[PDB]
């Protein structure tokens, strides 16, 4: 009725702070893993060159 | 009566690099057109 309640009440602030920091860390890790992937596609000049060769030019 | 001429000597065929009009179609095909010009010059130098 007296002791354990008081010590729990004393614990609350530090635990709240640490859990907030942990959530911020999770969000930071989520953001840090985001990279924009620039894809590379076959240049159409080679396609045009192959078209010309097929014409026997 | 000195030397007249070297019939063996032949003036090399002076090549000219083909020039394409500067339109958007040329920029898209810049690499392809350049290759054609290089092929044309190589053909002129060697003959065929």
């Amino acid at each position: 009725d007296i002791m354990v309640p008081s010590f729990v009440y004393n614990k609350l602030p530090v635990i709240h702070f640490l859990q907030e920091k942990r959530a911020e860390q999770k969000l930071r890790r989520v953001l840090d893993e985001t990279y924009t992937e620039w894809t590379e596609e076959l240049d159409q000049a080679h396609v045009t060159d192959a078209i010309t060769r097929s014409l026997n030019i | 009566r000195a030397d007249e001429v070297d019939y063996t000597n032949l003036p090399a065929p002076k090549p000219q690099k083909t020039v394409w009009d500067d339109n958007i179609e040329t920029e898209v095909l810049r690499k392809y057109l350049d290759g054609l010009s290089q092929y044309d010059m190589e053909e002129a130098k060697y003959g065929v």
